[PDB]
């Protein structure tokens, strides 16, 4: 008989300890595993497809048309669209990019945020695209919004644009639920001169909107999501 | 002079020329491969007809307008009727396949419009009514019509909801899967590269499907000025590598 | 150590370590090359 | 590793930032490719995103409740909880089903907690010490009909004996019949007209039925029973779209009917910050 | 005195762990073991050696007459026999076979069923027997069962016929308790040609069946019989 | 047709033994080929020698 | 490592891996080849 000792927290689960158990099913043979295409080794090698935002989050119920972001032809100066980076929350929120950060407690790292554009081929437009860095307030005009980083994009026969939100930033880890210290700033888009349509077109024309992470990106202290709940156990 | 753009994919004794490409997808980096021993089961030797399953077969043609949904068809379902392919599929008890979608959609440089094409393995549907109730298997088997997501709820049918994509999930995160779109202004095709992805070697062809192509206008169809407000879209598809087996009577499958 | 003769009585698996996103970000048939123009 | 290289100014007819998103690929563009960057190093390793510390953790999957009392005169006694099964399960608690259906197919062997706590809710003089029985039913034994059955014996079937307020655990290999679970099957058993969709057996984890081996003293003793399952050695297939609207079954993919818009509507303007 | 903390399990009692325990009759010696033919290691050994199926069920009481599946002389084109293949269920259930499978959850693998043929020598007679592979329905005239996996038998001076049903699956185990998604299949038999008995003889002549597991079977997880049970313990 | 239209047509070829097809899903089982209108203004379709005896008769 | 003295508090026996049907499916006096007839 070897003499021991016991510890303060012996007999508790802690249900993130990892240890030896003894098989309910000694000796018994699993199925073989045979190939399957696809496996996933780690949540960030998905959070680098990019998927679809619904940017146009204006409607009333959920809609195909809260991912269309509408252009007017020959606006001038005027601004395409507005919104924060908490990348938790609003806009961001239900995108497979949002949806898993929302695992996590701090993220850090680069995002990349791309726009397609949908409208006739005959037509043309330019676009700035703007990051403002946590600091100052979403820009209010172009002038203001071009100070920070931009991109003009010049809609052509390549159809998408990719910007990044390059990490600017003191501290080095944000929080993904929205918090002021740790907040990322703004990101805005302006008619760089304007859009404008062939002959014999007309209306609206609209860009989808894209999000997903650089490589760059990490994700931390994992978590319990706000983006499910229940009442009762299910049952079959 | 190679262009990303111009492409031909010849299967068997039926060739498809595409001007107006945007590269091709081939699902999780795999091409179709035939089914190795190290992984097989079943102690069959298994058919592989070869040439006169793997051919393209084009479904009928749909209509583009502008109230449009999208449409869903299952694999190997939309082809349980064309030529030797959907004998064999009747005729074996196990089957298996992988396959080339070829959706085809041309416009002018005047319209605007852009259609999502997607593969999702397992799209498991959801009932409309809620609760537990089921989608029975007339519903989820619709044969070369697919489902037309803008038809009405039937019942004992899947819901039709398309920020939904029938089953729960959100509209903007399809692009989790192998997917393309295909953008008047860019793009008049799209092309996916099916492997055989499943959890077991070999399958039953007719009690399960294992992929959902669907096809779902994001951007409006906008015509030009006093066009016909609609356009075709045509859905082709080849199997490829398909294997039969254990071959029999010949199956009977509800209506 | 371990202190079970079956396999499931193991802990936990060690990181892949695999990672390799190309399958779900770039399944293109043929190669794009950052830079160069996306439709030739 | 660097996380960002040192880039400077651009003037190029090589633009690595205009793509074609209509061929399905995300073009990994970096920070460096459209600002001046500086040097700065990764520090980390993405350990802890990794599927097997992601679905690693154990998470309750279900409660249930048996009470010890006197039998006489029950003449069901499945129906007084005199004992109670369980068909294993992860999509009962939505928590770990909304994780775990991330994937399609996947892999792993369970590691089961149980923890068991008494409750005497009228008037006991004591608190009694009792003894659980788990007993893993694999489909084709014998079911219990009794608390006290032959069945009990479980001469061939895996069971543990705990007592109530302590903890049983032990891990059962991957028992699935395929070479993975699938969570979602766009399948039947069999080419029915009427026969069930989705719910499929080859996600049976097998079952699990619960008593207490103590007779009963003078009062009723409530015990009530929480599984806990952690998934070890983990391996997961085919990514998909995260669950957004509520579950109402286990096993279908059905949601309920007007349900509420999920995607929180702006207060203003697409303008809006 | 060294360190130590106890984890969620300590005290339970789990009937299939495998540990040592002190040996209440400390330095006793056992009996010396003699030869004895016929030892057995593996219920895999025992589940080879065939025997025989009742499987003319039809009477009322057990008896031997449900072990013969009798055969008329003269018909042409008709069925003998049918039967689905849920080994742990009907006719299978109490042949060894059945017997063991029940003691396990999954099995998979091929089956040898043959017929002994016990007509008078001077007769003749051609059957044909037919495995429908999961997916059809038990086949409703030969025309149907011949299109599946079938053996033309001869009845001559080789009494048995051996047909294996080889394992047709998709999935890789099936369960031993009948299940629909893991169904096995069916298995009929037919006049060929037809029974002939040689003068001064008459009636029925009867084939004896037989079942045994092929080398290729696997059989795990296991679990209790639904073979036995009781409601009081016995006594002397 | 004028630069700025398209267009998609199937040729298809039926080898002896069936009737001239009726509808497209009965042509599309044979010998085929989506043609699709561009820049590349002609299409070649072959016909493949198909046939059991070697030779045929012109008239 | 057996902390006990005697033989019989060790835990459960390793898997025979013997596995021989042949006294029980062919116990026959002359040989059987499979192919050849039964009864010559």
């Amino acid at each position: 008989g070897l003499p021991t000792t016991t510890l303060p927290g012996s007999g508790q689960f802690l249900t993130t300890d990892d240890r030896q158990s003894p098989s309910a099913l000694p000796n018994y043979e699993p199925t073989p595993r045979i190939h399957i295409p696809g496996k996933v080794h780690n949540l960030l090698e998905i959070i680098q497809v990019d998927t679809l935002i619904p940017m146009n989050n204006t409607h009333t119920k959920d809609e195909v048309n809260s991912y269309l972001i509408p252009l007017n032809a020959n606006r001038q100066n005027e601004q395409v669209f507005g919104t924060n980076l908490f990348i938790g929350d609003g806009v961001f929120k239900t995108t497979l990019l949002g949806e898993i950060v929302q695992y996590y407690t701090h993220w850090s790292g680069s995002l990349r945020f791309s726009l397609m554009y949908t409208g006739p081929a005959l037509s043309s437009a330019k676009l700035i695209l703007a990051y403002t860095p946590p600091g100052a307030r979403g820009p209010q005009d172009r002038r203001e919004a071009m100070l920070g980083t931009h991109v003009v994009w010049d809609i052509g026969l390549q159809s998408t644009i990719v910007m990044t939100i390059p990490w600017t930033s003191g501290v080095q880890f944000r929080y993904t639920d929205p918090d002021t210290y740790t907040s990322a700033g703004f990101l805005s888009c302006w008619y760089q001169t304007s859009l404008i349509l062939p002959p014999e077109t007309t209306g609206q024309v609209y860009l989808l909107s894209f999000i997903s992470a650089c490589p760059d990106f990490k994700l931390r202290l994992m978590k319990d999501t706000q983006t499910i709940s229940q009442t009762v156990a299910l049952t079959e | 002079g190679y262009s990303d753009r111009v492409q031909q994919i010849t299967l068997g004794n039926s060739t498809i020329t595409t001007q107006e490409a945007a590269n091709a997808v081939v699902c999780y980096a795999e091409w179709p491969e035939y089914l190795p021993d190290v992984d097989a089961s079943d102690v069959n030797k298994t058919s592989k007809p070869d040439t006169s399953v793997c051919r393209f077969y084009t479904l009928d043609s749909k209509t583009w307008t502008t109230g449009s949904k999208g449409w869903c068809w299952k694999l190997p379902d939309a082809l349980k009727d064309m030529g030797v392919f959907g004998q064999n599929m009747f005729f074996h008890s196990l089957g298996r396949s992988g396959y080339t979608v070829h959706v085809q959609c041309n416009a002018t440089k005047f319209h605007s419009g852009c259609l999502l094409v997607v593969v999702i393995p397992e799209h498991q549907l959801a009932s409309h009514e809620g609760g537990n109730v089921s989608v029975k298997y007339t519903f989820t088997h619709p044969g070369e019509r697919g489902i037309d997501l803008s038809s009405a709820n039937e019942v004992g049918g899947p819901v039709k909801d398309v920020l939904y994509n029938m089953n729960g999930t959100l509209l903007g995160n399809l692009l989790i899967f192998p997917h393309q779109f295909i953008n008047l202004r860019t793009n008049n095709t799209a092309t996916i590269v099916i492997p055989y992805i499943n959890s077991v070697p070999i399958d039953s062809m007719t009690r399960h499907n294992n992929v959902s192509l669907m096809v779902i206008p994001i951007a409006p169809l906008t015509v030009p000025t006093g066009a016909t407000p609609s356009l075709p879209i045509t859905v082709t598809i080849a199997p490829m590598c398909t294997e039969f087996s254990g071959i029999r009577s010949k199956s009977i499958v509800p209506q | 150590i371990n202190y079970y003769k079956d396999a499931a009585s193991t802990s936990s698996a060690g990181q892949s370590l695999s990672m390799d996103p190309s399958k779900f970000t770039e399944p293109v048939k043929d190669l794009m090359l950052k830079g160069a123009p996306a439709l030739n | 590793t660097v996380a960002s290289i040192s880039s400077g100014p651009k003037h190029t007819q090589k633009v690595p930032i205009l793509t074609a998103n209509e061929t399905g690929a995300t073009m990994p563009v970096l920070p460096s490719d459209s600002i001046e960057t500086r040097t700065t190093y990764m520090h980390f390793n993405g350990s802890e995103t990794d599927v097997e510390c992601f679905l690693g953790r154990a998470a309750c999957v279900h409660v249930t409740e048996i009470q010890n009392k006197d039998a006489t005169g029950i003449d069901n006694h499945r129906e007084a909880k005199l004992f109670n099964d369980w068909k294993i399960n992860l999509s009962s608690l939505v928590q770990l089903r909304k994780k775990l259906e991330l994937f399609t197919y996947v892999r792993f062997d369970s590691e089961y907690t149980i923890l068991a706590t008494a409750s005497q809710p009228d008037s006991a003089n004591y608190s009694s010490n009792l003894v659980v029985q788990a007993m893993y039913v694999p489909p084709g034994a014998p079911n219990p009909k009794e608390w006290d059955d032959y069945t009990w014996q479980s001469a061939s079937n895996p069971s543990v004996f705990f007592k109530v307020g302590d903890t049983s655990r032990f891990s059962v290999p991957y028992v699935g019949l395929a070479s993975a679970y699938n969570y979602f099957y766009d399948g039947y058993s069999h080419d029915d007209a009427e026969t069930q969709y989705g719910i499929t057996v080859l996600n049976h984890m097998g079952s699990m039925a619960f008593r207490i081996v103590n007779e009963h003293d003078e009062h009723k003793t409530l015990v009530k029973i929480r599984v806990y399952h952690r998934a070890k050695h983990v391996e997961a297939w085919i990514p998909r779209a995260p669950r957004a609207l509520p579950y109402t079954s286990i096993g279908r993919t059905n949601y309920p009917k007007n349900t509420e818009p999920v995607i929180k509507k702006r207060k203003g303007d697409i303008k809006s910050y």
